[PDB]
DNA sequence: TCGGATGTATATATCTGACACGTGCCTGGAGACTAGGGAGTAATCCCCTTGGCGGTTAAAACGCGGGGGACAGCGCGTACGTGCGTTTAAGCGGTGCTAGAGCTGTCTACGACCAATTGAGCGGCCTCGGCACCGGGATTCTCGAT
DNA sequence: ATCGAGAATCCCGGTGCCGAGGCCGCTCAATTGGTCGTAGACAGCTCTAGCACCGCTTAAACGCACGTACGCGCTGTCCCCCGCGTTTTAACCGCCAAGGGGATTACTCCCTAGTCTCCAGGCACGTGTCAGATATATACATCCGAT
């Protein structure tokens, strides 16, 4: 923690995606990492943590997301 | 001289085997006849689905088992091991059924 | 003269089961009890939410009335987890 | 002791909020304890720092007022001084040894509660004797009873809160509920040769010679400074059936130790489990146990050996680890 | 997400959001029903169902069975402190009772 | 034609089995009759409700859902027969 | 040697005078403080209508009087006159409050 | 919150032994053991905690900061303790 | 009767048929409400009110008071074997208890 | 302001019918209002459930009659059914 | 039985504030009319409830011996009731302040409603493996004799 | 203490059967898209009632001392439940047969919702007076120690 953490993102398909994200990474950077891992464009992605949607401007650490903690990814454009 | 068990061990034997199982403990034809007798006291020439009688038996046996649990607690309170009619009456009185 | 088809939560309960326990099955009587359970809790929560809407002179049942009904009906940790799941589903749906 | 209002505030408290300098001085010279806590946890120092009474703070710190003692939500006096932006109070508290790296339950240092550059740079690194015994035999129990009736002290057979002295027959601390409750609540753990010592000398002689090192010593020191309990900020779920220490034993010991008992299994990938943002105060400063505070306690006899000891925020700990942590008064790491 | 797949999969659920919505609309509960009420209620119902089914499957494994019967639902509900309180006034058909004997009836 | 004295078909062995499932070790001899009385009351309270539902539906057959509603109406919710 | 009543007659005197009357038997300020303490454990900075506290006191005293009636019945069952904590526990267990 | 938080504690002891004795006398109890009082207090707390928690749960839903008498009446009605004389 | 006096008097009642009709219509009980449902419900409510009020007035007279207080309502309800069955889970503010001392506790 | 409805005048008219000389206090009238509202809610809820069970969309007077039979104990139910039937026949005719 | 010491009930003045009644008014209930769909009625189908035998055998009924538990009597000791003097803090009254309940007015976003369409889910087939049953060998409570 | 015989239950393996789990056709209910009217969110203002403090009075709580009545342990008797064997009853199962009445469909009418107009019933407020609360004084019933 505070140098490098490994988090999970759950998709509606039931699969878990493992991301190596900096604690200070922004949600835009996390979306870029998901794009690199899976090819999904960032515009189609919405991230859910603790029953809230994550805004692009605010960073991971200010949302109080620790290591090995699970996010949710939902497609906003052209899902299914 | 044949083998004999002390009074109380077969009772515990039965307690365990009837708490492990889940079947109905009352015979079905006598209970059906009792249900029909009460019903005729209410309305004449009634018919019953078999599921209706089975539901009534489920409910009745669950009620009696719960009441016997409370009765046993009331008997143990009076520092006894035998359940007596006054234990049933105290249980029903406290549950709000007797007043 | 066609028969009237009756609905149940059998397929949904089976999907949930195959999620939690991918190997175990369920009998017809256990599924009957599970449908009875889902119906019972549905009417409990919906009736409490209806009363909550009537107390505050609201003519709508929204998700916060369902939330308050869940808080009122379920015991502590159950209510906490059920509120968490409902909130995540609602945000997942609207996002 | 001294009577308090319905909020727990001593006369020294109310004087500190009101800033009555002659009142605080007169009370302090009269023997009033400065290290008293109200019902929420605040000391007079907390009230003085939160409002900005420098002279009151100086008089309080003069009269042996602990400066690192934690209040409500484990706030420290420095937390109050920095949060309200009182630079001179911060200077005084640092000059008197208040730690700048302490945290509250949320794991936030005083620096995180302010934004002023100058004070940020300053913050940045530049009673009756109650007796009780544990498994004593007939002669030992009767002789503690005779000591009780000659010292006019109250002896108990079952453990309770107001216990002060706990007597162990052997030299080491017994791994029984009696001694575990004694160490968690900070009671005085005394070897048997202590009690007979008084009967040999007819005097309530010293007891630091009769305190087991590195065991009850840490707990008694921790309580005498009014710091949190051992398991403060930690949640426990007891999984399975237990044989060595029963479920009631472990639950009572957890509750008496400051922890909280969970009723549902802590699924690691659940919002209720993930959103617990508390911090274990008595953990290592940089271990995983600071933020990962939830434990699933299982008995070794059941032998549910996990693939990974920790998954997410939830550890899987044997009851042996729990007992060993209680005996040593320390959060022993599972890795 | 505001998709077009189906409301259950949009919400991430297995239970039917559309059917629950209709049951709320036709059940004589209120004049109107919000768009997020069926989603919340279906999520709560699915969570409770998964709780009971997980505990019942554990009880079925303990009996070395691979198929849940009402006895296992009874055991799961009565052995859980909070599910036994949610379903305190409920009798489960063909479920039996929890085996426990008062300590004064046992031999000395 | 009528039926009578069917409460005696709830025999003493059946009552002892129901007591054993309740955890009862010894049973006084005056329990059984007492128990029968209690049972009658319970049954009369439920059937009277069930029939009242059956008459409202203008039916002449008492269905399982009438019994389920009658039990739920007096705080005895029963799972497994519909509803 | 002053006049003295036997133990039990003043108890009956109090039973009669407290069953004739209808006022509240708990002091109002302590009960209000207790209500506010529990409420603060639930939600912070709450305010209470005076009618809310009065309703809570009505309900609490009615509950305690009913529970003491059941407790007295449980004590008389055990062939005693004194009510004991186990009588309260048996009453609550049978009413479905303790389990 | 910048200001301190002040709480109440140990008010269950304001339900004194004479008050419990009066409540027992109205219940018809002639003689009372010495361990009843503490027992009684615990029982009372549980009851209160179940009602207040529901009342506050109603109060939060109306987006209110005051617990009205109707909240208490609803909370009592919710657990089979209907109270006549305060509304509804 | 086919009159136009007012629905309450047309039914021969003192309770409001129109107010009961509105309360049924706007209370989320059913989609439609029959014409005679408010009349039946008002008649039943008035009958029950008259029963309790007569018993309470008898209790007030037996205490030689000419005005009913909650104590008299409590006594009326608890002394009737069916009003006590209908209102057995109801606590009445400022009502008191029925005076009874168990025969065991009386002096010998 | 806001005006709040109550059953006070109807309860008082019934009281003057049955006991022409006695009065009633404000707290007893509050308890009477609570009683009337409670019984109204009980009977209307049972009638609603009855109509839902039979897939009817109307609460007629026979739903109210069945709810009265289900809720009120024996002689109370008998006399309440008699009163309701008499009122309905007097209103229709 | 008997007579003090005491607590409760009965009788009289008298004071107050709460109950009962009158008034303005305004909103909710009532009267009239129209349209549409809910429910009543008739006819039909077929399921499932009732009734009847016949046999087998699981369970109920009856009887008896005996042991263990219920119950009554007795003694002790301790803890609860009663009463008195002291201490606390509840209750009352009054003043003062302000948070927040409660109401009004705009006005926008959300839910109802309607028409079209199409895939989810229900009913029917059916097939194999999970669980029931059985039969033998093994282990473990139980109890009477040392 | 201890072993040893008799029952009871469990463990392991073999056989079979029927119900759970999956497939296929179809139909109807859920979804999509557009429109519209109003519910409720938000801002603002009023004024009520909840909170806080202070001082005085005195009721009620608290602490203590004493004594006795009741809880509780012990013992002894006896009777009534239990365990077990034998006999008898009738439950249960399998089968067949009728037919009543529960579902289902089609048609039709009449009952109820919806809208508009109108006005008096009941609600809020103001005010008089008398029922009930309280003080005061006796009178009688009850309790209990001592006859």
């Amino acid at each position: 923690h505070h140098h490098m953490m490994q988090i999970f993102v759950k998709t509606l398909t039931g699969k878990t995606i493992t991301l190596e994200v900096e604690p200070s990474d922004t949600i835009e950077n996390v979306k870029a990492k998901i794009q690199d891992k899976e090819g999904i464009p960032p515009d189609q992605q919405r991230l859910i943590f603790a029953g809230k949607q994550l805004e692009d401007g605010r960073t991971l650490s200010d949302y109080n997301i620790q290591k090995e903690s699970t996010l949710h990814l939902v497609l906003r454009l052209r899902g299914g | 001289k044949p083998h004999r068990y002390r009074p109380g061990t077969v009772a515990l034997r039965e307690i365990r085997r009837y708490q492990k199982s889940t079947e109905l403990l009352i015979r079905k034809l006598p209970f059906q006849r009792l249900v029909r007798e009460i019903a005729q006291d209410f309305k004449t020439d009634l018919r019953f689905q078999s599921s209706a009688v089975m539901a009534l038996q489920e409910a009745c046996e669950a009620y009696l088992v719960g009441l016997f649990e409370d009765t046993n607690l009331c008997a143990i309170h009076a520092k006894r091991v035998t359940i007596m009619p006054k234990d049933i009456q105290l249980a029903r009185r406290i549950r709000g059924e007797r007043a | 003269r066609k028969r009237s088809r009756k609905e149940s939560y059998s397929i949904y309960v089976y999907k949930v089961l195959k999620q939690v326990h991918p190997d175990t099955g369920i009998s017809s009587k256990a599924m009957g009890i599970m449908n009875s359970f889902v119906n019972d809790i549905f009417e409990r929560i919906a009736g409490e939410a209806s009363r909550l809407a009537h107390y505050n002179k609201r003519s709508t049942i929204t998700s916060r009335e369902i939330q308050t009904a869940v808080r009122l009906l379920l015991p502590g940790e159950l209510a906490k987890h059920a509120v968490s799941e409902g909130t995540k589903a609602v945000t997942k749906y609207t996002s | 002791a001294v009577k308090r209002n319905h909020r727990g505030e001593t006369l020294l408290h109310i004087a500190s909020i009101k800033g009555d300098i002659p009142s605080v001085e007169y009370l302090l010279q009269n023997g009033s304890d400065p290290n008293v806590k109200d019902h929420a946890g605040w000391t007079p120092l907390h009230e003085a720092c939160n409002h900005g009474h420098l002279k009151v703070v100086e008089l309080l710190l003069q009269h042996k007022a602990l400066v690192n003692t934690t209040g409500y939500q484990n706030d420290s006096p420095l937390h109050d001084a920095a949060k309200n932006g009182h630079v001179d109070i911060v200077k005084l508290l640092l000059s008197y040894g208040a730690s700048r790296n302490a945290v509250n339950i949320f794991g936030l240092r005083p620096v995180d509660y302010t934004d002023d550059e100058s004070m940020k740079s300053l913050l940045l690194l530049p009673g009756p004797l109650v007796l009780i015994g544990s498994g004593l035999s007939s002669e030992q129990q009767k002789m503690l009873s005779e000591l009780a009736v000659i010292l006019k002290a109250k002896k108990y057979t079952e453990f309770d809160s107001t216990v002060t002295h706990v007597v162990v027959p052997g030299d080491a601390v017994q791994s029984t509920l009696k001694c575990m409750l004694g160490i968690l609540n900070g009671c005085w753990i005394l070897k048997f040769e202590w009690v007979k010592a008084c009967l040999r000398r007819k005097v309530c002689e010293q007891e630091e010679k009769y305190e087991i090192p590195e065991g009850p010593r840490r707990s008694r020191l921790n309580r005498e400074q009014l710091l949190p309990k051992l398991f403060d900020g930690c949640y426990f779920y007891l999984w399975g059936t237990f044989k060595h220490h029963p479920k009631d034993n472990l639950i009572k010991l957890v509750t008496a130790g400051g922890g909280q008992i969970l009723s549902r299994k802590p699924k690691p990938d659940s919002d209720v489990t993930q959103t617990i943002n508390t911090v274990a105060y008595h953990a290592r400063p940089d271990s995983d146990q600071r933020f990962c505070t939830q434990y699933i306690i299982y008995e070794d006899l059941c032998n549910y050996h996990p693939e990974r000891v920790r998954q997410g925020k939830v550890w899987k700990a044997p009851s042996s680890w729990f007992i060993d942590c209680v005996m040593s008064f320390e959060l022993l790491p599972l890795d | 997400s505001a998709k077009a797949k189906t409301r259950s999969s949009r919400a991430g659920l297995q239970f039917p959001v559309g059917r629950v919505h209709r049951l709320l609309r036709k059940g004589n509960y209120s004049e109107r029903v919000g768009a997020g009420a069926p989603v919340y209620l279906a999520a709560v119902l699915e969570y409770l169902t998964a709780e009971i089914l997980e505990l019942a499957g554990n009880a079925a494994r303990d009996n070395k069975k691979t198929r849940i019967i009402p006895r296992h639902l009874q055991l799961a509900i009565r052995n859980d402190e909070e599910l036994n309180k949610l379903l305190g006034r409920v009798t489960i058909a063909q479920g039996g009772v929890l085996p426990n004997i008062q300590a004064v009836l046992l031999p000395k | 034609k009528v039926l009578r004295d069917n409460i005696q078909g709830i025999t003493k062995p059946a009552i002892r089995r129901l007591a054993r499932r309740g955890g009862v070790k010894r049973i006084s001899g005056l329990i059984y009759e007492e128990t029968r009385g209690v049972l009658k009351v319970f049954l009369e309270n439920v059937i009277r409700d069930a029939v009242t539902y059956t008459e409202h539906a203008k039916r002449k057959t008492v269905t399982a859902m009438d019994v389920v509603y009658a039990l739920k109406r007096q705080g005895r919710t029963l799972y497994g027969f519909g509803g």
